[PDB]
């Protein structure tokens, strides 16, 4: 608790002498364990600053690992144990993010020596994770500007001349960085860039071979990754390549390809975050297959994995994304494929049989395809809006609540009814107050998000305040009752108590008869970020525009700032005039007439 | 404002405001800010009414008749602008309630004199649209009526009942426009039969469309799901507000489907909050309802029947009121006991069952209004209850205690060697008979009860258990939700003269025409000692605890441990013997040739309430402790049972020691 420096820096003293005398030094005894404790006490470690003495004493002196991992040089099958060095460096590094520069320069070195002369494997994977963590630990290239990128790259260029017998879990993890050797600074990487391309896509379609030879799957997964992370940063838009980037997409296009053998994934996960991350890349690729792809992706985002299903949710939304802003752009000859489209999402949106995750994406199309309806049109978008408004007041305006998450959903589809809104020649009459209720509840259920999420749920509500206010003067008088409503339910919620709240996170509350939920109760406080964000504006003005294809391009428009603060003051000053605050005294009484004296009246104040 | 104000006052131009607001004239404007460059079209009417409502809402209400009329002689063509003056005039009439008074119910019966004008609206073939807005309209008027001018004839029911009976049957419209009727049926419950059994006949077809007969057949977190038990829940609350003997009858054929409810707690609270609440009228036609369910010869199977009793009738009677179980139980004195004196058949599988379940719900009936009733009425001077068929007044004493406890009696002292049709049945007949004969033993008489077995191969401790059932005792007690209520009103639907802005709140969802629900601090809300307790057994997992006949007779021994028998203060209570019932218990348990089962029995009653087995001691302390230690028990290894067993009678330690007797120490070295 307290005395964690002082035993860390005895077992560093420990072992900084445990190399001496005899050069077995308890063969792979005497040292694993002590490296084990120490990684256990430094994992078991407590939240203050205390933990920056230890964080010193660890990169230090003699009687530090990295000095002990330099004299490790000439280990010849000696001391199997700098492969756990390497882990519990790692897990501390995504334990502790580096406070100073100048210990990743030596992290760093210490982790290129240690790739020089290391015999066989059970470390390279270790030293190239640790490799891969440590370049993430910046993301802001303040720090690590030295640039020795130069002989990194010479020395994997220099491995990839054997190409014989590297083993799977090494080539795999050689290839990620190789790939995460992009996206670290400009001006770097752009005269080799053409020869390791060349390289890396020669070597993947060696990988596939397409034939019936050995596919190597652990390595087309890693070849996946790195074609990935090459692409974050180069543009390599097939726009102007029309052969070398073709065969990239066909590349991922076999790699979604499902089969039986889920061969523990990896290789079907890499090509979809590719996909998700690089769709805007494949420019009608996407569209000379939408059935397929499309198909294949649903079939993705129907399983049980996490990550596959989150890889899939992705993948399914920037295609989606994708298809609807080029059908949005050319939706005049594009007319089958939203035919198809919006088929499969009437077929999904009235199938009463169907799921959460299902029901999400059908509204996401909903929102993304409203334009193109709009054009081929007029009468579509109507029956979309009164087909997602009866889901919405289903699904949330409800007092059932079985258990699920049913809040972290509800901007996902705020911001696609808005488009439906938005797209609206005229609104039924009928459906305005579901509206209402659904913009408020939004506003109450606030302080149950992270800030990402707190972000998306402003941004919905200024969305859904945009579609609103550009309809009519009437839903103008819709908008400040919506924010009425959502200050009064704000002014409702219990008053901060004057006392100390003591020590913060003291239990976990009585714990009793199955208290689960984490419903945390709001405060006044808890919704100063919403009314802030709502109030600024003009970042989610442009951020929607650059999103979004409208006739918002206007300063008219952009003014929410002066309508929210005039409903807020109008809202204020209602609340005020509204309240009741007379003040009466209740410990006395009426009707007092020859009764006991301290009935009768208090003494006179 | 104060120019329309002025306007208004100078005259009583009411006509030329409901014309300006009812008429088609578009003021076309610009895309308001930037929105897509070409024009806005909207109405003048609507514009209008939307800026300066509340001078237009007053003045309309000043001249109403006037006002009322024009609007609906208006609403052929202009269904947009009449449902909008409408809505906005019973919005101003619902604000102001305390002290505006009868405007509003005013306005209601003056809306509804003119329901054939509106008889356009909500026809076949109609928009959907619009079917919604004549409901909305319908259930702001229910409300603002309070059910005081609104009723079965003389209130032009007629067209209203068919308004309301039409929306129900109609199959476009979607579940939560029929959960707003459900919501709406309690302004319909004062039926009088005939005609208006059609409620029923729709209630039942709606029913059966929209509800599984397995209440599993949607998972968690479907939208069928969250529906389903949506339209339960407002079933539910409109019988709670409504006291229909009907919506108890079809709630409880829902219920008792299936053993297990998946919403079986709703179910119960609302039976319990319906109990509790009401007058006596309601309740004993309530009772007589589900008693008139149970005691009808359908094709219906046993354990249907079963339930009628088990789950819904119980829980009304032990939340009854006094005088309604009384009445009830005079009601229902004459039939019970000559079908619990009734022979049997025995010919037919069919006619055995029902014979057997009818019985077993008679006694469990008899159990709870003698449990719950004092003894001034079930036997006494001056009882009401009229047991016997001559009556007049005639003699005195208990004619009705004794021939039920003999009949009790008479149900535990069966022998079933060479009997094998249906066994547990009648285990439960039996243990039946016997907690119906302790309610009724545990407040008539005193001192020393029946005699006990008696031999004569009619003992009841062989009838009441099973014999075969190996209980699976585990190692401890271990290893033996749902949809909960949800979200809450809190600071809403009343204004409850507590808060303003509750009372806003209130009539946000009026308007709107939605409920709103916040988020809850707990998800469980108790709201009292509800289900909690019944007017120390934290253990329900053991199959010995939760066993029919456990809690009753462990009631009882508690009952005999207090006010009866010797007076207390007793120094070494005869420590040579026991009292009849305990050297009965003590000879059961003592014996090793009693069946296994019997034997866990009696020594879990001994460990339950420990106070009473403690008097009496280095008696009981041989008898467990042979059972905890022999080879046969409630199985291997130190099971809880053992640990209680052990813990029990080490703690008994220096009041007596299991020393001295040379047969008790072997065992204890045994047990070591």
């Amino acid at each position: 608790m307290a005395g964690s420096g002082a035993g860390v820096r005895c077992s560093l003293l420990r072992l900084q002498e445990t190399l001496s005398a005899a050069d077995r030094c308890g063969a792979a005894l005497a040292g694993h364990q002590l490296i084990r404790g120490l990684g256990q006490e430094c994992v078991l470690s407590s939240s203050p600053a205390v933990l920056a003495l230890q964080t010193s004493l660890v990169f230090s002196r003699d009687f530090g690992l990295l000095v002990f991992v330099r004299k490790s040089l000439n280990s010849i099958e000696f001391r199997e144990c700098r492969e756990e060095i390497l882990k519990f460096l790692c897990i501390f590094l995504e334990k502790m993010g580096q406070k100073i520069a100048p210990y990743s320069v030596e992290i760093k070195n210490t982790c290129t020596s240690v790739y020089t002369k290391d015999r066989a494997a059970k470390c390279k994977i270790p030293a190239l994770d640790l490799l891969i963590k440590l370049l993430q630990t910046f993301r802001s290239s303040r720090l690590m500007d030295e640039f020795k990128i130069g002989e990194l790259f010479s020395k994997f260029y220099g491995e990839l001349a054997l190409k014989k017998k590297i083993p799977d879990t090494v080539l795999e993890k050689v290839y990620e960085l190789l790939g995460l050797l992009g996206e670290v600074h400009p001006s770097e990487m752009i005269n080799n860039a053409e020869n390791l391309f060349r390289a890396f896509l020669g070597e993947l379609k060696t990988q596939m071979t397409s034939a019936v030879r050995e596919p190597k799957l652990p390595v087309l997964a890693g070849c996946l990754k790195g074609l990935s992370s090459l692409l974050c940063n180069f543009t390599k838009s097939m726009e102007e390549d029309p052969q070398t980037s073709r065969e990239i997409f066909n590349f991922v296009l076999k790699a979604i390809r499902p089969q039986i053998d889920l061969k523990r994934y990896a290789v079907p996960s890499a090509g979809l975050r590719l996909f998700a991350l690089h769709a805007s890349q494949f420019s009608t690729c996407l569209l000379d297959n939408y059935v397929s792809l499309f198909e294949v992706l649903l079939k993705w985002c129907a399983h049980t994995n996490v990550e596959l299903k989150k890889a899939a949710l992705s993948a399914l939304e920037s295609f989606l994304k994708q298809v609807s802003n080029m059908v949005a752009k050319n939706a005049e000859m594009h007319k089958n494929k939203l035919q198809y489209f919006m088929e499969q999402f009437y077929g999904i949106i009235r199938n009463v049989d169907s799921n959460n995750k299902e029901l999400s994406i059908a509204i996401r199309g909903y929102g993304l395809f409203a334009g193109p309806c709009k054009v081929i049109n007029a009468k579509d978008v109507d029956f979309m809006y009164v087909e997602l408004i009866q889901r919405c007041k289903q699904m949330f305006l409800t007092q059932t609540d079985t258990g699920d998450d049913r809040v972290y959903q509800m901007p996902s589809f705020l911001q696609s009814v808005a488009s439906v809104l938005l797209y609206l020649d005229t609104v039924p009459e009928v459906y305005t107050p579901v509206l209402e209720h659904l913009v408020v509840m939004q506003i109450d259920s606030f302080p149950q998000y992270s800030p990402k999420m707190q972000l998306v749920c402003c941004r919905a509500i200024v969305k859904v305040f945009l579609a609103l206010a550009a309809k009519g003067p009437v839903l103008r008088n819709c908008i400040s009752t919506v924010v009425h409503q959502g200050l009064i339910r704000i002014c409702s919620k219990p008053v901060v108590l004057p006392k100390g709240p003591e020590s913060e996170s003291e239990d976990h509350r009585a714990s009793g008869e199955v208290r689960t939920g984490k419903w945390k109760v709001p405060t006044y406080k808890d919704y100063v970020d919403l009314f802030r964000h709502l109030l600024s504006s003009d970042q989610m003005m442009d951020s929607i525009l650059a999103d979004e294809a409208f006739f918002s391009v206007n300063s008219s428009s952009e003014s929410l700032n002066h309508l929210l603060y005039d409903e807020f003051v109008k809202s204020v000053l209602k609340i005020v005039e509204k309240l009741d605050l007379t003040l009466e005294i209740q410990t006395v009484g009426e009707q007092e007439n020859g009764d006991e004296a301290p009935g009768v009246w208090m003494i006179p104040t | 404002s104060g120019l329309l104000e002025l306007a208004f006052a100078f005259g009583g131009l009411c006509e030329r405001l409901v014309s300006l607001l009812l008429n088609p004239a578009v003021l076309s404007t610009a895309s308001l800010g930037s929105s897509q460059g070409s024009v806005i079209h909207f109405s003048h009417g609507e514009y209008f009414y939307s800026l300066f409502s509340e001078t237009i809402n007053t003045e309309l209400l000043k001249n109403l008749d006037l006002a009322v009329l024009e609007l609906m002689q208006s609403s052929v063509d202009n269904t947009k602008m009449v449902s909008a003056v409408l809505n906005g005039m019973l919005d101003q009439s619902f604000r102001e309630r305390a002290n505006q008074k009868h405007q509003g119910l005013k306005l209601a019966t003056t809306i509804l004199q003119h329901w054939k004008k509106c008889d356009s609206w909500w026809a076949k073939d109609s928009p959907l649209e619009t079917k919604m807005a004549v409901l909305a309209l319908l259930a702001k008027i229910l409300q603002i009526d309070s059910s005081v001018s609104f009723n079965t004839s003389h209130g032009s029911f007629p067209e209203v009942f068919t308004t309301y009976i039409s929306l129900l049957a109609d199959t476009k419209l979607d579940l939560h426009l029929k959960g707003q009727a459900v919501t709406l049926l309690p302004f319909f419950t004062s039926l009088t039969g005939g005609s208006l059994e059609e409620l029923r006949r729709v209630l039942e077809q709606l029913i059966v469309a929209h509800f599984p007969m397995q209440s599993r057949e949607f998972p968690p977190g479907t939208p069928r799901f969250n529906n389903y038990v949506d339209c339960m829940k407002k079933f539910l609350d409109a019988l709670e507000l409504s006291q229909s003997p009907m919506l108890l009858e079809l709630m409880t054929e829902v219920l008792c489907r299936e053993q297990q409810h998946v919403m079986e707690e709703l179910f119960q609270s609302s039976f319990r909050r319906i109990a509790r609440r009401g007058s006596c009228v309601t309740q004993v036609g309530l009772l007589e309802s589900v008693y008139e369910m149970f005691r009808k010869d359908d094709p219906r199977l046993s354990f249907t029947r079963q339930s009628f009793v088990d789950r819904s009738l119980l829980t009304l009677l032990w939340h009854c009121s006094l005088d309604a179980l009384r009445e009830f139980f005079s009601t229902i004195v004459v039939d019970a006991i000559d079908v619990l004196k009734s022979r049997f058949t025995k010919l037919n599988e069919s006619t055995f069952d029902t014979q057997i379940t009818k019985k077993m719900g008679y006694y469990k009936i008899l159990d709870v209004m003698y449990s719950r009733l004092p003894k001034d009425d079930v036997h006494a001077k001056e009882s009401k209850i009229n047991q016997v068929f001559h009556g007049s007044c005639i003699t005195e004493g208990n004619e009705l205690t004794k021939t039920l406890i003999k009949l009790c009696y008479d149900a535990f002292t069966e022998n079933m060697a060479g009997e094998n049709q249906l066994l547990e049945r009648r285990r439960l007949y039996h243990c039946a008979a016997y907690n119906c004969a302790i309610s009724v033993i545990c407040c008539v008489f005193n001192e020393l009860k029946f005699y006990q077995g008696f031999l004569f191969s009619e003992k009841p401790e062989k009838n009441l258990l099973i014999f075969e059932n190996l209980i699976d005792l585990k190692r401890r007690y271990n290893f033996p939700n749902g949809d909960s209520d949800g979200p809450s009103y809190m600071s809403s639907l009343s204004y409850l003269a507590d808060s303003t802005l509750s009372e806003e709140m209130s009539q946000f969802d009026f308007s709107t025409g939605v409920q709103s629900y916040s988020y809850s601090s707990q998800d469980p809300r108790p709201a009292t000692g509800r289900f909690r307790r019944r007017e120390v057994l934290e253990l329900e997992m053991d199959e010995l605890n939760r066993h029919e006949c456990m809690a009753p007779l462990t009631a009882l021994v508690k009952h005999m441990h207090r006010s009866l028998g010797p007076p207390q203060g007793e120094e070494d209570s005869v420590p040579r013997d026991l009292p009849s019932w305990m050297k009965f218990l003590h000879g059961k348990l003592g014996n090793p040739i009693v069946p296994l089962n019997i034997r866990l029995f009696l020594a879990k009653l001994v460990i339950n309430t420990e106070e009473v087995f403690r008097p009496y001691a280095k008696h009981w302390l041989s008898p467990l402790l042979q059972l905890a230690a022999s080879e046969n028990n409630g199985g291997e290894g130190i099971h809880y049972m053992v640990v209680e067993i052990v813990a029990t009678i080490l703690s008994w330690t220096g009041l007596a020691t299991p020393t001295g007797v040379p047969k008790d120490e072997v065992l204890a070295n045994r047990l070591l």
